RNA sequence: GGGGACGGGUGAAACAGGAUGAUCCCGCCGAGACCGCCGGCCGCGCAGGCGCCUGCCAAGACCGCCUCUGUCAAUCAAGGGCGAAGGCCGGGGGCUAGAAGGCGAUCAGACACCACCGUAUUCCCGGCCGUAAACGGUGCCGCCCCGCGGCCGGCGCGCGCGUCCCGCCGGCCGCCCAGGGAAACCGGGAGGCUCCGGGCUCUGGGGGGAGUAUGGCCGCAAGGCUGAAACUUGAAGGCAUU
């Protein structure tokens, strides 16, 4: 209800037992009903296998990557969203990666994570169009729509307030240490605007 | 290049009178 | 390459002209186990469990199984058909198969 | 006791700097606009002259009787010619007495180049 | 026929209302949602999107995960041909 | 080496000069000295001069046959201080700078080839290679240009020598192949077949991959003088 | 009228040509318009060449010769004297002046 | 000049002056048209039927020998293939230049070729029909192009 | 990491950079463009255009031919596709160069040229635009056409034999005899044409007004395509000579 990205209901042998056990997983792009998936050291190069991050080669886009091994999951797990793999330092076994911000991390090779770019990919492109198509969008989200600009509420809703005009009346930028209830206006904006060339 | 700048001067009069001829329309 | 491919090509159409050729995999079984069969040609796109239930039944009757490049509507371009051919089983052939074991 | 110097010609100004072989540790930097109060006569080899003199003591002091002579211009997208102090570079080290090894050319020629300041009409002086 | 004739084929619906700009975009993102691609496995052009990421052949009832409005994203495809290519490599 | 023994600038007040020694197949061992600061904090002089990259010409390596060869240059990187002595093993080597555009003439067809190569050993090393086309005698035109059967022949005659020669070697074999040219010489023969053909030398050779510590193969390196095979 | 025959440029069955640069006025020019000089120099001057030679340490090390060419536009050429506005009969010849250096 | 090339190319071969079976030539006229049937049965194109028979055997020119061209040899034993060959390679081209297209939109030089190629085919298909070689129903369908190869 | 006062820039300068150690040197990484020298009276392509490596995929002219077909052809309103750059509209990406914009010199002014910084753009992907001194300022198919040279491809003849000699065909070119033209010049045509007729399409009819007005269509726009008249005027133009 809440993910814009397809989970898959996967079906794994339980090796403690006699029973199968079933995970949900993020499902990557191209993941088909019936699709045999292998998870492990030894497991190969196809979309949908698990496999530690430093056994998967260089450039290969992969999901759900893991911060730390073991963590079950927690990188690259929305639509369309994949992390790059850059490079693998044998030496201190770390294996560098581009997560979808374009930021990049040092995981250990020993994490895991999944061949493949998530599902649900150029969601965002469809223009939302209504304010109805919004409510059915977030009433399986919080309750965070719709939303009342501050300028709007009196000056004791919110401290951008009233007045016998609608403005701020202050810097929107406001101080890293400003105080719980202070912190509304853009927090630490290193800059503003609408500038271009901004890749520098 | 007049014959150049010329066309210029005959592009910014067309865009100014089709935009006046809108304001009337 | 395409030299050969285009044979396999000729082979198929001069078939479809002169021959006995069945199309599908329901005709395919029941010639292979009667040992009708001369040659069996399988589109990739096949399922992954009749392949394979295909190749043990050619195997017992020993009649040669080949892959056509791939996708059945690929298959039925090559036997003149827009209905999708997974399986063509070639009972005798206008053309000598030479590529009956490409 | 053999080291490289490296003389950067180019135009604008003139560096002559004596290095290790390696490259990582400088013996010796000096700058023909140091010598000359007016810009423009910063590229020029009298400028030069005085300067690989000035050169010659520090690095004599400290070794380097032998050196091997690479020279390149501004290079890159501009010039590819060494220009004014760079025939002045070898000969002052000549008068100085310190021995020539190799002579080689440094220019950072570029195998399909970004493009140069200018614009397509050029610079219209 | 051509009861519609500009771009408005699928966005007759939305009438005067949205904007020109938004009906545009919509009107090559919904053709897409709406048309049936090919089916990989069953061959036929029957493959219909369930859900956003969810695409269903009506043939074969097999279902595949795929983009919102489109059963293959350009970035998987590519995606899709990398990982082939490193998979032989390391072959 | 002048402030280890006695007064040299403020910088060259506290340094030191250690001795550089170059492979056993060349003909003179010593590079030159290095200047390095003295033991610091952290700033072991010794650590510090662990990776630095000297470029020495062959007519210095192997002195008494400048003539020949005199374009072709080695760059070497240290991997080991023992005895005081930088011991170096081969990073690079490039042909100058003055004889690679001598190599270039109108009318003619230059066929530049890059090929990685995985060695016998640890190495992994891409070798660039450069042929050109020349007149043949008769020549009742000017230009040494061919047609694409001579030109793709050429060049896969060209990999065809790397596969058979520098394809399975280890990283000191390779010293001496491209030391007395021999891998150079080969592909001309090969070309002297497929057509007329000058210049046809390895231009560049460098180190993409090393393996880590190659410390046994600096032994073998520099003090396999014995094992010269 | 037409001035020169080649239009200014040894463009023939091509339509469209690579692009150039002036080396000093950093011009655009089409690769057929540009003067294209070759020049082979001694990369020190020639006058100091034989001390430079003889200071030399290596035995029989020959002065290295830099090889450069040297493009540049129309306009840029006339002023640098690379080439000289010629009378119209002169503009026939097409043959270097006093007999590349 | 070609059609839809602006190449003022002659490379034709030019039959001899005297028709004459060959002073070498030991076969009958209906040896090479039992010979030519063979040849058909093997589905091989007309133009290289008289290819084989020139150089696999040596009769230079059908119509010297048999009297006959061969393509009328086979409409005689009604072995004649029904598409006349001409258009069946034209066909057969574009079916190929469309299944190249197809992965690549970005062919903006293929699509060229392929309109010319169709424009061909086009054009001779209205001769055929004319003519009466060809039915009145035929036209040209991109979509079952494939299909009609066959 | 090094070593120590300037550096940039220029026609001279000045601004922004330097002891927070710049410039400079050496390794190292990242990012995006871009295919250097070979590279042209080279070539390919329907033009626009086209140059890294390894592939992969369909092509294309040309030549060779005793291969097949038998007028299937030519030129073309409408109609369809393609179309440098800049621009646009959604997505990326972002080094460099760089309209705008800012500065620093100059000058009476400079707000322009020259320097410095810098956004859109350039690059990619899906669309739109539909224009260039898009030129070779020369439509296309056809024939005849005077010799002399080069170059590219295919083929043939001959011999010492070599990427030789001589052709042929298709191109890419230079010089020209005739002829032509008002000449400049074309001469593989701009020749064979006042002794004027091979075929077929397009456009022009003194200079402005004016590619404007208005009407139509097309475009998201920018604009494109079509397109006047009233009126004014005795010249406008070409090529050569001094």
């Amino acid at each position: 209800r809440g993910r814009g990205a397809p989970l898959a209901r996967v079906q794994f042998p339980n090796m403690r037992g006699e029973g199968r056990v079933n995970e949900l997983f993020i499902a990557p792009e191209g993941m088909y009903t019936g699709q045999e998936v292998f998870s492990g050291n030894k497991a190969t190069l196809h979309i949908g296998n698990i496999l530690p991050v430093g056994n998967i080669p260089e450039g290969t886009y992969v999901c759900n990557v893991e911060e730390k091994p073991m963590d079950r999951g927690c990188l690259a797990r929305a639509s369309g969203t994949y992390c790059l793999v850059v490079a693998h330092n044998m030496e201190t076994n770390k294996t560098r990666i581009r997560l979808p911000s374009g930021q990049k991390k040092l995981i250990s090779s020993k994490a895991r994570a999944m061949i493949g770019l998530v599902a649900g990919g150029g969601r965002t492109d469809k223009p939302l169009l209504k304010a109805g198509n919004a409510y059915h969008k977030y009433k399986a989200k919080r309750n965070c729509w719709p939303v009342v600009r501050g300028v709007a509420m009196n000056p004791v809703d919110h401290p951008h307030g009233g007045g016998n005009h609608q403005h701020i009346g202050v810097s929107s930028c406001v101080p890293r240490n400003a105080v719980p209830g202070q912190k509304v206006g853009l927090i630490a904006a290193r800059r503003t605007g609408c500038s271009g060339g901004k890749r520098r | 290049m007049r014959a150049k700048w010329a066309k210029k001067r005959m592009r910014k009069l067309k865009r100014k009178r089709r935009h006046m001829k809108a304001r009337s329309k | 390459t395409k030299k050969a491919q285009d044979s396999i090509s000729l082979t198929l159409t001069l078939v479809v002209k002169s021959g006995k050729y069945t199309l599908g995999t329901d005709q395919a079984i029941r010639n292979i186990r009667d040992g009708k069969a001369q040659l069996v040609f399988m589109a990739n796109n096949c399922p992954p469990l009749v392949k394979s239930q295909v190749d043990y039944l050619c195997h017992l009757s020993k009649t040669p199984v080949r892959v056509f490049a791939g996708s059945s509507r690929e298959l039925g371009i090559a036997v003149g058909r827009q209905f999708n051919v997974s399986i063509m089983t070639i009972l005798e052939a206008g053309d000598a198969d030479l590529t009956s074991i490409l | 006791a053999f080291a490289v110097c490296h003389i950067y010609a180019g135009k604008n100004d003139t560096f002559i700097h004596v290095t290790d072989l390696s490259g990582r540790e400088t013996i010796g930097r000096v700058s023909g606009g140091m010598k000359v109060k007016r810009h423009c006569d910063e590229p020029s080899a009298y400028a030069a002259m005085q300067a690989t003199q000035d050169l010659i003591e520090i690095i004599t002091d400290r070794g380097i009787t032998a050196v091997h002579i690479k020279i390149r211009a501004d290079g890159g997208t501009g010039k590819r010619v060494y220009g004014q102090g760079g025939s002045a570079a070898i000969r002052a080290l000549v008068r100085g007495g310190i021995k020539i090894g190799r002579i080689e050319d440094s220019t950072p020629i570029p195998t399909d180049r970004t493009r140069h300041k200018g614009g397509r009409r050029g610079r219209r002086l | 026929m051509a009861k519609r004739t500009k771009k408005v084929g699928l966005t007759g619906k939305y009438g005067t209302r949205y904007g020109r700009a938004a009906r545009k975009q919509l009107l090559k993102i919904e053709t897409s949602q709406k048309a049936k691609y090919t089916c990989p496995f069953c061959a036929k052009d029957k493959v219909r999107r369930t859900a956003c990421g969810i695409w269903t052949c009506r043939s074969c009832s097999k279902t595949m995960a795929g983009g919102a409005y489109s059963l293959h994203t350009e970035p998987a495809n590519a995606a899709r041909a990398t990982i082939r290519r490193l998979r032989l490599a390391r072959e | 080496k002048k402030i280890t023994q006695r007064k040299n600038p403020d910088p060259y007040l506290k340094k030191e000069w250690y001795p550089v020694i170059a492979p056993a197949h060349f003909k003179s061992r010593h590079i030159g000295q290095t200047p390095v600061t003295k033991t610091a904090g952290l700033r072991v002089a010794t650590d510090v001069i662990n990776h630095r990259v000297y470029e020495v010409n062959l007519g210095d390596l192997n002195p008494g046959a400048e003539d020949l060869n005199g374009n072709t240059k080695f760059y070497l990187q240290t991997q080991l201080v023992s005895d005081g002595k930088c011991l170096t093993n081969f990073h690079g080597m490039d042909i100058t700078r003055h004889k690679y555009g001598s190599l270039f003439r109108k009318g003619c067809d230059c066929i530049d080839v890059f090929m990685d190569i995985p060695t016998t050993d640890g190495y992994l090393l891409r070798v660039f290679v450069i042929a050109f086309t020349d007149r043949f005698r008769f020549q009742r035109r000017k230009n040494c240009h061919v047609k694409g059967r001579v030109i793709r022949m050429m060049r896969a005659g060209i990999y065809e020598t790397l596969h058979n020669e520098l394809g399975k070697v280890s990283i000191p074999v390779l010293v001496t192949k491209l030391s007395n040219f021999e891998v150079n010489a080969k592909l001309t023969e090969a070309l002297q077949k497929i057509t007329m053909c000058r210049d046809v030398m390895i231009r560049r050779v460098k180190v993409v991959k090393r393996p880590r510590n190659t410390m046994e193969l600096l032994s073998t390196m520099h003090d396999s003088n014995q094992v010269r095979n | 009228p037409v001035k020169r025959r080649n239009n200014g440029r040894s463009k023939y069955n091509c339509g469209h040509t690579n692009i150039v640069r002036c080396q000093n006025c950093h011009r655009c020019v089409p690769k057929d318009k540009v003067i294209k000089r070759f020049t082979i120099r001694n990369i020190v001057d020639n006058t100091i060449a034989d001390d430079v030679l003889n200071a030399c340490v290596i035995q029989g090390f020959a002065i290295p010769k830099l090889y450069n060419k040297v493009q540049y536009c129309v306009s840029c050429s006339i002023h640098n004297h690379i080439v000289r506005v010629r009378s119209r009969e002169d503009r026939k010849i097409r043959t270097p002046p006093k007999r590349n250096s | 000049g070609r059609m839809h090339s602006k190449g003022k190319g002659i490379s034709r071969s030019a039959i001899p002056y005297t028709r004459a079976p060959a002073p070498w030539n030991k076969y009958t006229p209906e040896d090479v048209c039992e010979q030519i049937c063979k040849l058909a049965k093997k589905g091989t194109p007309p133009s290289r039927i008289g290819l084989i028979l020139r150089d696999q055997f040596a009769i230079g020119q059908v119509k010297n020998v048999t009297g006959s061209k061969i393509v009328r040899i086979l409409k005689a034993k009604g072995l004649a293939p029904e598409i006349p060959e001409d258009l069946y390679c034209m066909i057969k081209k574009a079916v190929a230049i469309r299944k190249h297209l197809e992965r690549s939109r970005r062919d903006k030089d293929s699509k060229f070729r392929l309109i010319l190629v169709e424009s061909r085919i086009h054009r001779l298909a209205r001769y055929y029909r004319q003519a009466r070689r060809l039915p009145p129903t035929f036209r040209y369908k991109s979509d079952q192009a494939a299909a009609l190869l066959a």
